[PDB]
């Protein structure tokens, strides 16, 4: 028997002094047992993760729930193994949190199924594969400047209330319908409501049977927010592993990972970095993000949102995760505000896929001069915003007259927003989206108002809404 | 046997104290009971900080740590070209081992001022805007600067493609970046065929953050070895950047105070150590050079910040890359402006030298006389000029990706530009213009190149208008 | 004899132990000899210099090479003096490092030759100088408008990558050429290529037989950067004093001390100043500057170059700087993008000398008119950029258009950017530059081209280059 001996207790910080030689490996998981003696005592039900060792045989680990009850002094237990999480055939179509326990309501899962640890290193540099190819949505902005990659990183940027989880329940439908792999949702730090209502949703469509949940939410201590990321990405590599079969990874607020270990960093002794974050943001980051990745067995395609902290950009957490995505969209409140959506930022939004070979000569060359309009519209905003349009010349007249009607253009009505305005919403393909972009350029559209070419899709959309205004 | 034992005190995020190790060396190297080695840097009084090498999750308080009696050393040898190699020297490509017989110290005195020798030769990259605007030499370190997705990667990718020829050893160092990205870029080496002469050493986001504070002098150790023994070689760090956070993160774990931006204060001595042993030795050293393009990453174009400014006053140039040049049609969007080479001229062959040493000056100028003359309509007849050979060479310097472009075909293109024969061409046709040139070239004047790639030198003028005059009248205006 | 042992070993810092009945004084310097008793150790021959008495008998340190190999325990032997180099006419013609050691591969200096001690209190108040003088340049902007003084400090400010080593080569090739006297170059914290490059130039003129050169030279850990200054410094200090010549001292990004004192204050054990930098800065900086002067004995003049961090005069360093310079020339990057050199700011740039008495009423006035009219032509740059040219008066046009003129003619081709120019540079007398820009005032070269000022150097290469291009 080894067991060990609450010494400290601060937040979701706690202390635990072992007998001399038996100190748990990092990443162990502790469980606290303990019936309360007498009335001035509350039953304690917890389990903790090593983090660090001190010396004088002392470990500091991280508590998954409330410390709330802790006494100096009690009795703690090891496993011997890291975290270990349930995965297989059995987790899917099922509701899970952090430590792996279903809360459905549907039941438990038996003590004898194969459970696997969360921790693991990441996939090697000769297993990967390079293969790239284009992965169509059904959003014009998306389709057009910064195509998806199958079986690549997709991230997507914004500040509070700019799209990004309608974006994502977009994505939801227009994909997973007819996906035929494995889907896994991992919400971290979102709202209980949003889950619950996601969680309705699938079970309508049908779609469950074939995804698994997991959920660490606004409520849950950091410990929880720190690793219920971890746990819905190894019961991924499950499927992506064992079974060589595609898998569709939705994480939500993927932001929540780091904020909640900046929040258990600072009592572990550590001194703060620029922004008060951790010492450790990039290593933490990384060795999550170096685990979801497409190998020969098989190709994990993920979607991750990314909160941006007072719309600055420059913040280290947004700053350091640009280097770990393949294709990124960044929301923007200035759009959103203006009633453009999905408001997606047409020049700062980038991917690896927007290539000659990949999307074909007349798609680059659309691209790119749609791009060029909107830079030159862009560098001509100071000077319109104090003379206004009268002292343009003749030639950027015509460049702002184009700029506005791609910008409009650039709109969706979506599917999930029908909810909001009661507009039915459209599905639009590459080819039509092309289509239509190259005859705006070409100037076959300039007599038609700006208004018409607003939340609508297919341009002859455009061209109807116009005669409907009475053009 | 017989070694100096110590024994931990405390672990975690990379980081160990042990006690004992009365005779250890500072900046040597230890090893764990599982192998996993380790850096010595505090030697505290009581005890000594050790920097872990490798996955700490197996080490635990209580551990015996071993003296090794040696300094950081990395292998070094003909036998890591072409491999994918970690800091370490350990492969990662899975094609077996690596048959090394040698190694080299990973903290090594730069070459002192009696030791090197001016540059004059040059290095050419096979783009036409860097070896026209900001040259650079064999033995020069240029700086490039820009923020993200901007085409930084593809310059060196190209920069090292068009090393195929030359008699030049080529190493790229990623650090921070991700695995995939790494295995991207080695796929379109091995496509073009420039992984018979290259070295790729990858520190992945995973690895512990002391490998990726020690990447990039494992690269330079790797280089210097072929450096001394006469050869030449190119050296590419993906990201510096990347090497100041991870050394941040390092220092604050070891407890060191921290200075601006929670920078420790010794980054700048940290990149001039690893910059300063680029070198262009002397003949008594055998001529052997080493140069280096270090890239460093801004946030949103802030060429003024804190690393961009240290790492700028350290190198010999600077290429900078704008978002907006980026966007409007220019690429790979050089910003001349900004953009400078302390090395001109003498990194560029006679005839390149003589077309185009006014070229950067005059593209600044034009560039300022654009913004000025904006506001205005009523222009004078020299300004009319100006602009227009100004929009001209601006066209005339756009370049497409993975097309690599030889030095004698870039001497007549800027030749026939400079001298007024594309005053007539409609800037909208410069592009088509220059590529019907080039096909005319591979078939009529091949004397011309043959004279220039012998002499370096120019050929006769009087050649070089009739063949130009030649070409017009059988070029049509779309 | 009495020895002490190494205690710590921090990265540039050691802490030394001593027996009882002797410390050394404070600056001393000690040394280390070791020799590799068995394999696994490596020799060491490094020398120290002493900063703090720590309390026990114990002394902190700055080393002057790598610590690289040290080993807790080794013998250090003091020396009972600070660090020593020799002086006189030994040096001349030669290239020391900061311990005063040749690098130059000519021989070593004799054992029995003079050495001086680098630390020395300031001269006293009486023994100053006050006469002024006028030192000729060439330099068409320095001459006209901040002249530089014989016997005074001299500062070139700027940011990186602007001009101030170039400015100071050309100005080493103009002056040193022919002064008539000792010249000392100071190579703190640069470039080696640069230091080489200026070494071999010096020999191919054949100034090297006159002058003596130390180099730190930026991979010199900082306990070397933070002396080589003061060695050269005390190498002219025995030419001002026991000879009473008149001496040349170029001392090169001088900001690199101050940058080594705040890179060792930390691991010293300070507190941090505002911007990170030590609290000793201004009486360290003023312990250096207050040594360089001219007294009845001799007169040293000095040109120093000081870089600008992040293009900010506002920076503590230079902020404290400014105050120990007679002339100072401002060097900014908005007239290095223009494609103008040597890019000397005209405002900023200020000079005690610039005085009726000095340089003359007409002289005076010239400078003062141009002030004037740079500084309204200053002003009307925002109100242009988008109100066009028309909309100003007659005479604004006027001061505009004469405002450009005089811009462009600032400027001037050196000798030495031969390379980056493709002219072999030109050198301009005091009167001719008063009287071509008193002309250009009076609007006697209206009609010439704009284009046509820049890089010429008299009015007459400018009507020349006019009418080469046509005019
Ligand atoms: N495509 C759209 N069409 C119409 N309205 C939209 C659209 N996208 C977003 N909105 C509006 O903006 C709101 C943003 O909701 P959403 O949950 O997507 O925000 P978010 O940017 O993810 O913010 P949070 O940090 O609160 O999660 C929606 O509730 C809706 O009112
Ligand atoms: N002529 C061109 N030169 C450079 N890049 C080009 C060109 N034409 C297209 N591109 C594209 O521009 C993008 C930018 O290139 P690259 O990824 O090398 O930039 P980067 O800023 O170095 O990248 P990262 O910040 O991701 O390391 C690439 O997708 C590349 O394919
Ligand atoms: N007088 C000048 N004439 C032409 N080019 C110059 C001049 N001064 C500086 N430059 C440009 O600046 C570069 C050298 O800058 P440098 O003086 O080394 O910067 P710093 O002053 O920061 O050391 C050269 O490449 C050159 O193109
Ligand atoms: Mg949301
Ligand atoms: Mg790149
Ligand atoms: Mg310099």
């Amino acid at each position: 028997m080894t067991r060990g001996r609450v010494i400290q207790v601060m937040g979701p910080v706690v202390d635990v002094k072992f007998e001399n030689g038996h100190l748990p490996a990092i990443y162990n998981a502790l469980k606290i047992q303990h019936k309360a003696r007498n009335e001035n005592e509350v039953d304690i039900d917890l389990t903790l993760e090593v983090a660090l060792h001190l010396g004088d045989d002392t470990v500091r680990t991280i508590a998954m729930a409330s410390t709330d009850g802790l006494i100096r002094g009690m009795e703690v237990i090891d496993t011997g193994a890291p975290i270990s999480v349930p995965v297989g055939e059995v987790t899917l179509g099922r509701v899970f949190n952090v430590l792996g326990e279903p809360i459905d309501l549907e039941g438990d899962i038996p003590a004898d199924a194969r459970r696997d640890p969360i921790h693991r290193p990441a996939p090697k540099f000769e297993e990967l594969a390079t293969e790239v190819e284009i992965l169509e949505t059904g959003i014009k902005v998306v389709d057009l400047l910064a195509p998806y990659i199958k079986g690549g990183k997709i991230g997507l940027f914004g500040g509070a209330g700019v799209g990004k989880t309608v974006l994502i329940q977009e994505l939801i439908h227009n994909i997973a319908q007819e996906h035929g792999g494995i889907s896994v949702f991992a919400g971290v730090g979102e709202r209980t409501r949003e889950g619950n209502d996601l969680y309705h949703e699938m079970k309508d469509s049908g779609v469950i049977s074939k995804t698994a949940m997991v959920f660490g939410q606004m409520n849950e201590p950091p410990g929880a927010r720190m690793r219920v990321a971890l746990t819905g990405l190894t019961m991924a590599e499950y499927f992506r592993d064992e079974q060589g079969q595609d898998v569709l990874l939705f994480i939500d607020n993927i932001f929540r990972f780091t904020q909640a270990g900046s929040e258990v960093s600072a009592l572990l002794g550590r001194m703060p970095s620029a922004v008060g974050y951790q010492p450790t943001l990039a290593t933490e980051m990384g060795q999550l993000q170096e685990r979801i990745t497409s190998t020969a067995k098989g190709s994990i395609t993920s979607i991750q949102a990314i909160y941006v902290p007072a719309d600055d950009y420059t913040d280290p957490a947004p700053a350091t995760t640009f280097s770990h995505l393949d294709a990124t969209t960044n929301l923007e409140r200035k759009l959103a505000e203006m009633g453009i959506y999905p408001a997606v930022d047409p020049l700062a939004s980038t991917s690896r896929a927007l290539a000659p070979e990949i999307v074909g000569e007349e798609h680059y060359q659309v691209a790119r001069k749609v791009q060029q309009t909107l830079q030159r519209y862009k560098e001509l905003q100071d000077i319109i915003a104090i003379l206004g349009m009268d002292e343009l010349s003749d030639e950027d007249k015509l460049v702002v007259h184009r700029a506005r009607r791609i910008q409009f253009f650039l709109s969706q009505n979506f599917h999930v927003a029908e909810q909001f305005t009661g507009q039915p919403g459209s599905y639009v393909p590459v080819k039509e989206t092309v289509r239509g972009f190259k005859e705006i350029l070409e100037g076959k559209y300039d007599h038609l108002p700006e208004d018409a070419f607003r939340l609508v899709g297919r341009i002859e959309e455009v061209v109807e809404k116009a005669k409907a205004m009475g053009v | 046997q017989v070694s100096d034992v110590g024994t931990v005190i405390q672990v975690g995020d990379g980081i160990a104290r042990a006690h004992g190790l009365d005779n250890v060396m500072s900046g040597e190297l230890v090893e764990f009971a599982n192998g996993v080695m380790g850096m010595a840097l505090n030697l505290e009084e009581n005890n000594v900080g050790i920097v872990i090498l490798g996955p700490y999750t197996g080490i635990k308080e209580g551990d015996e740590v071993r003296r090794t009696g040696r300094i950081m050393e990395v292998p070094v040898g003909e036998a890591l070209i072409g491999r994918v190699v970690n800091p370490l020297g350990q492969p990662v490509d899975g094609l077996g081992p690596v048959e090394t017989t040698e190694t080299r110290p990973i903290e090594s005195p730069a070459p002192g001022v009696m030791d090197r020798r001016s540059v004059h030769e040059p290095l050419q990259t096979g783009i036409k805007a860097i070896d026209a605007l900001v040259p650079i030499g064999r033995g020069q370190r240029e700086l490039i600067i820009g923020d993200r997705q901007t085409g930084k990667t593809s310059v060196a990718i190209d920069t090292i493609i068009n090393q195929k020829d030359q008699n030049m050893i080529s190493i790229y160092v990623a650090i921070g970046q991700k695995e995939s990205t790494v295995r991207t870029v080695v796929e379109t080496l091995r496509k073009h065929g420039a992984l018979d002469y290259t070295i790729v050493v990858t520190a992945s986001a995973s690895q512990p953050a002391p490998l990726l504070f020690l990447a990039p002098y494992a690269g330079v150790a790797m280089g210097e070895y072929f450096m001394y023994k006469g050869k030449h070689v190119l050296v590419v760090y993906d990201d510096l950047s990347k090497q100041a956070a991870a050394y941040r993160e390092l220092s604050l774990l070891l407890r060191r105070p921290p200075g601006r931006e929670a920078y420790p204060g010794d980054i700048f001595y940290l990149h001039s150590r690893l910059l300063e042993r680029a070198a262009k030795l002397s003949d008594a050293k055998g001529g052997g050079s080493l140069t280096a393009l270090p890239f460093v990453e801004t946030q949103a174009g802030d060429i003024s910040a804190y690393i961009p400014t240290n790492v700028i006053s350290i190198t010999d140039g600077q290429i900078f890359l704008q978002s907006d040049l980026f966007f409007s049609g220019v690429r790979p969007a050089i910003n001349a402006g900004l953009s400078v080479s302390r090395v001109g001229g003498a990194a560029q062959i006679k005839a390149m030298k003589k077309v185009a040493g006014t070229l950067r000056l005059d593209l600044a100028a034009y560039r300022e006389l654009e913004a000025f003359a904006q506001f205005g309509s009523d222009l004078d007849k020299a300004t009319q000029a100006k602009l227009a050979r100004g929009a001209r060479t601006v066209e005339v310097l756009k370049q497409d990706l993975h097309q690599p472009i030889p030095v004698e075909k870039q001497v007549l293109i800027i030749y026939a530009l400079t001298r007024g024969f594309l005053d007539d061409i409609p800037v909208e046709d410069v592009r088509r213009f220059e590529k019907e040139f080039y096909l005319f070239l591979d078939q009529n004047g091949q004397h011309l190149l043959e004279h220039i790639r012998t002499t370096k030198d120019l050929p006769n003028e009087d050649d070089l208008n009739k063949a130009i005059e030649a070409f017009k009248k059988t070029f049509v205006v779309s």
